[PDB]
């Protein structure tokens, strides 16, 4: 909020990642690194020295306590374990500190490498496969001059097809160039930097002038691949790696189940690898023994690519079940891989999730909340109440009546439950009208309660149907629901012009039947009326069919089953009178007077089903 | 009618089968062993095997909640082709449990069961195979029951190559690697092998190719190609048993089709055959042989425990064989004894896998007796061996007229893992080649009567006799009217009359699986309709008081006996006192004895007043917390008869499937309270004392011994009511047979939690409020809220028996409870054919509509439901039942009106009506003008509803999805670790789960706020979330988001992955990099 | 609907019928015995596979 | 026998996505240059199964094939830039050009639209088709809006007449304003071709870094944005959603 603004992103860089990680300290000294594989010792339970879960360079465990010991209480704010690397605070700082494996060899990053695009292969025009042997060195590529004497650059060969090449060394000094042929992966890094992207970028732009076809595509890129870089200017040897980064320990953490089955993690073991492959190696260097155990390990060192992905490009390494040990680059990657689901779709708290059984008794604008989930549902605004008006006092001792189960909750809960908007959602979130809100009801049960009318929107039928009692939290989130998100705030799918909301086909039957007609029941001849409740009466009277059509008064516009403005039975006489049946209604008229009889010719039941309407909507 | 012999024990004898062959069979075959040198030998004896009585049983086994077993044993033969040192003695080999009474293997803990698999039983087949244009191709393929795949093909041009475990070489040295006899192909192929004479590009040189080309000439590269190289290679694909099979069958088949004489008792492979392929494919290339079937039994095939517990035992032992080969030949061998070089432990383990952990067990779901039918015998092709569950794309899923009579279509989980559950023909059986049976009953061109033979095969396939479906108007003694009957040739169903057929039903239902038969008259209900409904009863809940159905199709009674819940004599008797706890031809001392000696027997102790002892079961926690206690059924001194069920368990009275009860059902859209789907029922149900689950479920708890400084349970610690602490017992323990209700207290954990870094208030407050307590803690067990259950047992134990204990842990606390609990709202109750129901509300026994006879009814429905569900007959029963109920009428009659071959059903109904009402006296329960209706005088005040509406008796059956275990709602709590977000694994503190599909529908109106919160502070921000807590109880305007952090978390790993971000203000001096870390 | 015949009520109507690919008629005759070409012969003419 | 590859369980959930990303419906490619008429049955007098196409004004017919799975049969009334000659909305990119080519009397945009709108409007009706096909409904806000979005992106050539680049799949309206800047600051206004893309082509490309790795892309994507400094901004309702900045689309987004 405000403090942040906008996120740039570029190739990271050792020397730049050499700005964080290390944390010099007024021991006067210099702390960053790690070196040696580790979790805590078994017996004690805390990390070690280096140690992948360091209690020093990384920080605390028991909060404000130097590994050196002699450290209790807190208030200190600079402590540096006099004699240890414990610099306490809260045990929170620990989460905000990284280290690095410090690759002895300049390993390169898989994320350029076999990369679908393979940016690295592209630049220095090192064919993926070609450069794919610069690493896993099985063909060291002729590197820079290194061929004045007739051999050629960018050119490759395995040590086996090399020893004989540089064999003339015995005497022939055709070695004036005195530049060794490619040696291994580091070569790529040498050509990565030093090379002049400038004086070459435009050196391609004008090449573009020339024929531009299937080859152009490459060029083209190259331009971008270099221009995209010129944007910064930074190092392509940043794709190659000096030294790693490394995530903090508390988050990959080692886990607790007592008994000895202490799960630990699945990237610290990457490390576990990786650190060892790094140290043991160096620990060759010195003794400088044969490269068969050193240069061969450099591949077992570049093999750190697995750390970054068990899975691109070597066979994956195996897990407890030969699984692609979820790489550090396998945590926020799939829809089920943290990332969105761990942010765009967190699960979250405060709400209900109970079977939505049929319960059409209540109205629509409001839902019916059962008690099984009526307590959680507002405890914060409940505990505060009942104290707040002094009922009790304090927490965990005033909410005494909660778990005490008295009444006074239950009513007070209701007292603070009406006018408290709630929203709800079906197992499927479906559409926006799918998470509608409604005024929760104070009912008791393990099922929901809600208004049929909408189902369909949620479509929540009622056969083992299950949904969820969501709830606003801020106040004005109640607004999201107060007069913006609530069942009343919808009369037609934002989908179409259509008002999906409608009495179920069961009700439409109650409508249809009431508008039908039974041959048998056709009584009430001349049973006309002021068309008021008179016919209702006339129906609370029975002796009439709910479809026995009488002709009932009502000069107001009466939509008639059939055309009613047509000469059907004329009886135009004098002293007024022009008297046509108009089938479903029969005024007599008056030359001097006008129309008044009207005579809507339909069952009282009809007028009945067409009288509770005007009132229903707005009387 | 005819008797249908025991579903269940497919497995059993097949199971049995195994040991009454297998043990040896494999192991003896790799029988002999010896020092690498060869002198000091040792063998598996491969004969006169032995094992002793493992006194552990199943209940005593479940007693230590451990695995049943039989210590497993064998001797060697001897020591050496060095001087014939014997030093024979038995050597224990591999103990482990096995088949249990209720068709389980009571392993540790529990009694899972194994599911059969299909798979492409072996053989060598061959793609017809087609293209981008049309012009087509030919290709061949080979695979045994276990091993590589020999695969072949055609580059447009009567060419070949050979691909195996390589998929990298268009390599074809046919006959140029084995049997390179002078032009042996024009001796085995002879007909158009490569246009009769090879092609250009193919040369067939072998001098250095046989065992030396396509083996190193591109294969397996870099060394030189030693002729031996490929030699010992291609043994090493093949020749070499222990790395390849057919599978005795495999041959059976393989040969049999390609029919070539190779009987030859070899479960590995020859040359010639191969050729016979090779041709054969080209034979089909020249269109002389038909394309293989690759979809159903044609290539697919069951298998099952025997081999499941056989393939791996050879493997598990193969492992051993390596090791021993060292161990035996590790050093001196003079006296080192069979007994010495034998590490059984492997085998036992790995098998301990293969029950215990092979992804294959399930937990044998016993939610319902029936279930454990089905689950005897579904089967799949999920299998190590099986398919993906998403690369096994389609035909895989479909059906196949083989399925007709071989497996039921009404069986389908309709899930992403459905269409993979062989129903197992209601009658099938199988053979040593796994292939199942499905009878084809002969009709001598007009005359069946089942007097003819056969009628018992069509195993996995057919006969190319156009073939008689199940039923058709079968006249008295057979003569099989149908002028011109339709009947099935092969996957097809032409018409023809008594000439040319002869195989026909056993019975009119050879395509079902345990529950798809429940449907009393599926004859009248759509198939698309019949499925999940037929799978409802499949997993029905039980019900305290059982009741046969009403209405009758009756197939099942027996099946109930197959289940085991109901007990038949083992032998015989006429019961003495049949005490509920102890029925007895047990030590009776009486005539349950004597027929318990009817015509007595011997390994059965008739030796003395017979003696058939066995204890009934009370309410025990099923593997699914289901429960059932059977019932002492047969009263005393009342004769029995061998092997006839006399115990009334879960759901039979008497050997029938107690599912539901029988209920009047007027369908009726009344005042709503139901308008799909939506059940309504009358309070009576509760007062009826029926619809009463009961459940009982573990709770347990344990104590650690902290390396932090051990802790126990207590018998209390503070703030204990004895009001708490009372119905407690003498360690802290909780008294059994004691009522509990809600946040109740089990028993007294005592935990460690010192205060070294005394919290800021701490030392003082403690000493300040005025008292010096101590944090010896106690997370003792508090039973969940709403736990109004009397406690009902406990199993429990500590160091002393040797706690068989998860180590690091001190003493078991497991104990638990049930409760009688009547049905409520949202109960997924329904029927057994296209159903799924729940209920609003229940209701005053009076307001609900009643009858002119004067009784009130007890289940509305809606009425529209059924016509829509296109499931009609539910009527039927309604009806039929009606009867039943009016004149106590039983039916138990197979479905499908076949009598006369038309709507006789009808005929039935109105009939049994007719007389019933005729003799019902009132004669109102039926109206001539209401042929199937009734009247409905019973409005709100009991008017006359109007149209005479039909009602009657249905079989309402409830399910589990009880709101109780399916309830859920909570207000925050523990977040995760990693995201540190609370977490919903459907627990008491279960994440209100969450759906971004809604966060993709919650912005359609936007207004952030809810979102803003709606993420934040209930996800990332600590101090947010809390901030909240306060705000409200702090009369404060809950502020403003935190900022998320998980974000930051995601950012962290990224930054390490190689990211950078200046995230920052910019109104700041040249922006910068706001510390958002 | 779609064209119907008249031995009585007709032929398919309703899978709305306001697009025909090539593969074969079967011929397995329909009765066991010697089959010849009494009224016809088999013009080979080899238009699809340049053969027969 | 010719056999059913028709349908009337046809045009369903699958038969629309193939037009959404705008793949190669029918993968046809009939041309246009107006003549147009019955043209015997296949071009010039046809013959035994001979196959060509149609002509009236012109100096020429365009001449590809017609099969028996697949036909034209419109005789005359043939109209290019639309009414496909052999009749096939196929990888309409070709037809979109067919049009705009043939809409090359008008300065590129307006009758480009004339194509453009036509194609989208067509698609709209083509999608709304199955909609009413299938007894339902669909709106322009629900379709046009999206179908619109699906294109606004030209493909350049030549873009160097604007010191830009060729084959550049930027969008039209915007950057050719910049070509309109090179239409008012002199030099040259560049040429290019507005061409449809498809949601995963439009999206995935348009969205970058934060607006990436979360939909139809991930791993290399969003991370590769670092190869180029392409900063990102919480503008995207979801961009800030990944965070908790509130969104735009909420009072304040304008109340500011």
């Amino acid at each position: 909020t405000n403090q942040f603004d906008y996120v740039k992103i570029g190739l990271a860089s050792p020397e730049r990642i050499r700005q964080w990680g290390e944390r010099t300290l007024p021991n006067g000294q210099v702390v960053g690194e790690v070196t040696k594989p580790e979790t805590i010792n078994y017996r004690t339970l805390k990390p070690e020295m280096d140690g992948l879960f360091c209690e020093r360079i990384f920080g605390p465990a028991k909060d404000w306590e130097c590994h050196c010991g002699k450290y209790k209480r807190v208030r200190h704010r600079g402590i540096v374990c006099e004699r240890c690397g414990v610099e306490v605070t809260e045990s929170r700082v620990r989460r905000h500190r990284m280290g690095y494996i410090k690759l002895a060899a300049p390993v390169a990053h898989v994320w350029y490498l076999k990369g679908i695009p393979s940016y690295i292969s592209i630049l220095l025009d090192m064919p993926l496969r070609d450069v794919e042997q610069i690493v896993y060195f099985n063909s060291y590529v002729v590197l820079s001059p290194g061929n004045a004497e007739t051999l050629t650059y960018k050119q490759l060969l395995s040590e086996d097809q090399w020893l004989e090449i540089e064999d003339q060394i015995y005497s022939e000094d055709s070695q004036l160039q005195g530049v060794e042929v490619g040696i291994g992966a580091e070569a790529l890094l040498r050509l990565l930097a030093d090379i002049n992207l400038e004086q070459e970028a435009e050196s391609l732009r004008e090449e573009i002038g020339s024929a531009k076809g299937q080859k152009r595509a490459k060029l083209i890129k190259r331009l971008r691949v270099i221009d995209n870089f010129i944007a910064t200017g930074s190092k392509p040897e940043w794709m190659v790696m000096t030294v790693i980064p490394v995530i903090p320990p508390d988050l990959r953490p080692m886990v607790q189940l007592d008994g000895g089955r202490f799960a630990t993690s699945d990237l610290n073991d990457l490390y576990r690898r990786v650190i060892n492959r790094n140290n043991r190696l160096a620990r060759l260097q010195e003794i400088l023994a044969p490269e068969i155990i050193v240069r061969n390990e450099k591949r077992m060192l570049q093999e750190v690519d697995a750390l970054i992905d068990n899975g691109r490009r070597g066979r994956t390494v195996v897990g407890a079940n030969n699984r692609p040990l979820k790489s550090l680059s396998d945590i926020i990657e799939g829809k089920q891989g943290r990332f969105r689901q761990n942010l765009l779709g967190k699960r979250v708290d405060y709400s209900g999730r109970s079977v939505i059984v049929v319960g059409p008794k209540l109205k629509i604008h409001q839902c019916g909340l059962p008690r099984e989930m009526a307590i959680e549902l507002f405890q914060p605004f409940v505990i505060n109440r009942l104290i707040r008006s002094g009922m009790v006092n304090n927490i965990k001792a005033a909410k005494k009546l909660i778990s005490r189960n008295d009444p006074s909750v239950w009513d007070v809960l209701e007292e603070v439950i009406e006018g408290h908007p709630v929203m709800l959602n079906r197992a499927p979130t479906l559409h926006r009208l799918g998470i509608q809100a409604f005024e929760p009801i104070l009912v008791e049960g393990r099922a929901i309660q809600l208004h049929p009318l909408v189902c369909p929107a949620f479509n929540a039928d009622f056969d083992g149907d299950q949904m969820a009692v969501h709830v606003p939290l801020s106040l004005e989130s109640q607004a999201e629901a107060r007069l913006l998100m609530l069942a009343s705030n919808n009369i037609l799918s934002p989908a179409t012009g259509r008002p999906i909301i409608t009495p179920s086909q069961d009700m439409v039957l109650g409508a249809y039947y009431l508008t039908a007609e039974n041959p048998g029941a056709t009584k009430g001849a001349g049973k006309y009326f002021a068309s008021l409740d008179d016919v209702i009466m006339a129906f609370q009277q029975e002796q009439i069919d709910l479809h026995a059509y009488v002709y009932v008064r009502f000069d107001g516009d009466v939509e008639s089953d059939q055309p009613d403005t047509e000469p059907v039975k004329v009886t135009t006489n004098e002293d007024g009178s022009r008297t046509v049946l108009y089938k479903y209604r029969r005024v007599r008229e008056d030359a001097q007077g006008n129309v008044i009889s009207q005579y809507i010719y339909t069952t009282p039941g009809r007028v009945i089903y067409n009288k509770a309407i005007q009132e229903a909507l707005a009387s | 009618a005819f008797l249908l012999p025991d579903l269940i024990e497919i497995q059993r004898s097949s199971f049995r089968w195994f040991l009454e062959e297998g043990l040896i069979e494999e192991l003896n075959s790799f029988s002999p062993i010896t020092d690498y040198t060869g002198k000091l030998e040792l063998h598996f004896l491969g004969h006169n095997y032995k094992l002793k009585e493992p006194k552990y049983s199943v209940e005593e086994a479940k007693r230590r909640d451990s695995t049943y077993a039989v210590q497993m044993y064998v001797p060697t033969r001897l020591l050496n082709k060095e001087t014939g040192d014997i030093k024979e003695q038995e050597v224990f080999i591999g103990d482990l449990p096995l088949m249990t009474d209720r068709g389980t293997f009571i392993i540790n803990g529990a009694e899972r069961v194994i599911v059969n698999q299909i798979v492409r039983s072996p053989g060598v087949y061959y793609k017809s195979e087609i293209d981008k244009n049309g012009r087509r191709t030919y290709s061949a393929s080979l695979i045994p029951n276990r091993g590589a795949w020999l695969k072949f093909e055609t580059d447009r041009n009567d060419l070949v190559w050979v691909r195996i475990d390589k998929t990298r070489k268009l390599s074809a040295q046919v006959l140029l690697k084995a049997l390179g006899l002078s032009d042996n192909e024009i001796f085995d192929a002879l007909r158009h092998p490569e246009y009769f004479q090879k092609t250009i590009e193919k040369e067939g040189q072998f001098s250095e190719e046989e065992a030396l080309m396509e083996l190193y000439r591109k294969l397996r590269p870099g060394e030189p190609p030693t002729v031996l190289g490929g030699q010992q290679l291609l043994d090493s694909r093949f020749f070499d048993p222990k790395r390849y099979d057919l599978g005795r069958v495999g041959r059976y088949k393989l040969n049999k089709k390609l029919r070539l004489s190779v009987p030859d008792t070899v479960r590995v492979l020859t040359s010639g055959d191969i050729l016979a392929a090779v041709d054969y494919l080209i034979n089909l290339e020249y269109d002389i042989g038909s394309i293989d079937d690759i979809d159903h039994l044609g290539n697919r095939r069951v298998r099952s425990v025997g081999e499941l517990l056989q393939n791996q035992v050879r493997v598990g032992l193969n492992r051993l064989e390596r090791i021993i080969r060292e161990r035996m030949t590790v050093s001196d061998a003079e006296v080192l004894t069979p007994a010495s070089l034998v590490n059984p432990k492997p085998l036992v383990a790995a098998i301990k896998e293969f029950f215990g952990s092979s992804q294959l067990s399930q937990f044998m779901d016993q939610t319902n007796p029936l279930a454990e039918l089905t689950h005897k015998r579904r089967l799949s092709a999920l299998g190590p061996g099986g398919l993906t569950r998403e690369r096994a794309g389609f035909a895989v899923r479909d059906i196949h007229p083989s399925h007709y009579g071989r497996i039921c279509p009404i069986e389908t989980p309709e899930g992403p893992n459905a269409g993979l559950i062989g129903s197992l023909a209601t009658h099938a059986r199988v053979n040593q080649y796994g292939f199942l049976e499905t009878p084809f009953r002969p009709v001598e061109n007009g005359r069946v009567r089942f007097d003819q033979p056969a009628a018992y095969m069509t195993a996995d396939e057919e006969d190319d006799l156009r073939v008689a479906p199940g039923d058709i108007p079968v006249d008295e003694n057979g003569y099989i009217i149908g002028p011109q009957v339709p009947v099935r040739y092969r996957q097809e169903f032409s018409t023809t009359t008594p000439e040319q057929v002869d195989y026909v039903a056993v019975s009119p239902v050879q395509i079902v699986s345990v529950a798809t038969s429940m449907i009393p008259f599926l004859e009248h209900d759509d198939a698309n309709r019949a499925l999940m409904g037929s799978n409802m009863q499949r997993q029905a809940v039980p019900l305290l008081k059982p009741e046969r159905p009403l209405v009758g199709t009756g197939l099942e009674a027996q099946g109930a006996r197959d289940s085991g819940m109901v007990i038949v004599s083992r032998t015989d008797g006429d019961v003495v006192y049949v005490d509920a706890t102890e029925i007895r031809v047990r030590v009776s001392g009486q005539l349950p004895t004597a027929s318990g000696k009817s015509t007595d027997n011997g390994q059965l102790t008739s030796q003395k007043g017979q003696e058939i002892r066995y204890t009934v079961s009370k309410y025990q926690r099923s593997n699914q917390d289901t429960c059932l206690n059977q019932k002492p059924l047969v009263r005393i001194g009342e004769r029995v008869v061998a092997g006839q069920v006399l115990a009334d368990g879960s759901s039979t009275e008497g050997g029938e499937l107690a599912l539901g009860q029988n209920i009047v059902v007027a369908y009726m859209p009344w005042e709503g309270y139901n308008y799909e789907d939506a059940i309504l029922i009358s309070e009576r149900l509760v007062q009826d004392d029926i619809y009463t689950s009961i459940h009982i479920e573990k709770y347990e708890i344990e104590a650690r011994q902290t390396k932090l400084g051990p802790e126990e349970i207590t018998r209390e610690i503070p703030n204990v009511g004895e009001d708490a602490l009372r119905q407690l017992d003498e360690q802290g323990i909780i008294r059994i047979g004691a009522w509990v209700e809600a946040g109740d207290i089990l028993v007294g954990k005592v935990t460690p939690k010192g205060e070294s870094d005394q919290p800021p208030e701490e030392k003082l407050l403690r000493a300040i409020f005025g008292e010096k307590a101590r944090d010896v803690r106690d997370n003792s067990l508090r039973v969940p809220n709403g736990e109004k259950g009397r406690v009902v047992d406990v199993r429990l134990f500590t160091r002393e028996q040797g706690d068989e204990l998860p180590p690091g842990a001190n003493m078991v606390v497991r104990v638990y409870v049930a409760q009688k609990r009547k049905i409520q709202v949202g109960d997924k109750m329904a029927g057994r054919h296209g159903n799924k129901g729940i209920i609003s509300r229940i209701l005053p026994i009076e307001d609900m509509p009643y009858l002119p006879d004067g009784s009130p009814v007890d289940i509305v429905l809606n009425p529209l439901g059924v016509p829509s569900r296109m499931n009609v007959g539910q009527v039927f029963e309604c009806l039929l039942g009606w009867a039943g109920h009016t004149l106590g009428v039983r039916f138990k009659i197979t479905p499908f009106d076949e009598m006369y071959g038309e709507e006789s059903s009808r005929r039935i109904v109105h009939g049994k009506l007719q007389e019933a009402r005729d003799e019902t006296g009132k004669d109102w329960v039926y109206n001539p003008d209401d042929p199937g209706k009734i009247m409905v005088y019973d409005g709100r005040t009991g008017e006359a509803f109007d149209r005479p509406v039909t009602i009657g008796v249905a079989y309402m059956l409830k399910l589990v999805h009880l709101v109780d275990d399916k309830i859920h709602a909570r207000s925050t709590g523990p977040y995760s670790l990693v995201t540190q977000q609370p977490l919903g694994g459907k627990a008491q503190q279960g994440g209100q789960r969450f759906g971004e599909m809604e966060v993709w529908a919650l912005e359609a109106f936007g207004a952030a706020y809810t979102l803003q919160e709606l993420l934040t502070v209930k996800s990332d921000d600590m101090q947010g979330r809390n901030e909240a807590l306060n705000a409200i109880v702090k009369g404060k305007a809950i502020p403003r988001p935190g900022t998320p952090e998980s974000f930051k978390v995601l950012m962290r790993e990224l930054q390490s992955l190689g990211l950078d971000i200046a995230v920052h203000k910019v109104e700041t001096q040249a922006d910068g990099s706001s510390l958002d870390v | 609907i779609v064209d119907g015949q008249q031995v009585k009520k007709g032929q398919l109507l309703a899978e709305v019928a306001l697009n025909t690919e090539k593969a074969v008629k079967d011929v397995a005759s329909d009765l066991a015995g010697e089959v010849k070409f009494a009224e016809v012969v088999p013009e080979q003419k080899t238009d699809r596979q340049g053969n027969t | 026998f010719e056999r059913a590859k028709t349908g009337d369980i046809i045009q369903g959930l699958p038969r629309i996505e193939e037009l959404l990303e705008a793949r190669k419906p029918k993968e046809a490619c009939i041309l246009a240059k107006r003549g147009g008429e019955v043209k015997v049955v296949y071009g010039d007098g046809d013959e035994a199964i001979a196959i060509k196409v149609i002509e009236s004004n012109g100096v020429v017919t365009d001449y590809p094939l017609g099969p028996g799975q697949n036909l034209a049969m419109p005789d005359g009334s043939v109209v290019p830039a639309g009414q496909p000659l052999s009749d096939g909305p196929s990888n309409p990119h070709e037809i979109l050009e067919v049009f705009f080519s043939l809409g090359s009397e008008d300065g590129v945009y307006a009758c480009a639209s004339h194509a453009l709108q036509k194609v989208q409007t067509f698609l709209v009706n083509e999608v709304q088709m199955v909609y009413q096909s299938q007894g339902i409904d669909i709106a322009d806000k629900h379709i046009e809006v999206i179908v619109r979005q699906m294109t606004n992106k030209v493909r350049i050539d030549d873009g160097g007449d604007t010191t830009m680049l060729p084959g550049e799949l930027v969008e039209l309206r915007q950057v050719e304003q910049v070509n309109e800047a090179m239409a008012i600051t002199g030099g040259a206004r560049a040429q290019y071709t507005p061409v449809l893309l498809g949601i995963t082509k439009a999206s995935l490309n348009t969205d970058s870094f934060i607006s990436a790795a979360s939909f139809q892309e991930t791993t290399r994507v969003l991370t590769e944005a670092a190869i180029e400094g392409k900063s990102d901004w919480l503008r995207g309702l979801k961009e800030n959603v990944i965070i908790g900045r509130l969104i735009p689309a909420g009072t304040g987004y304008n109340t500011y």
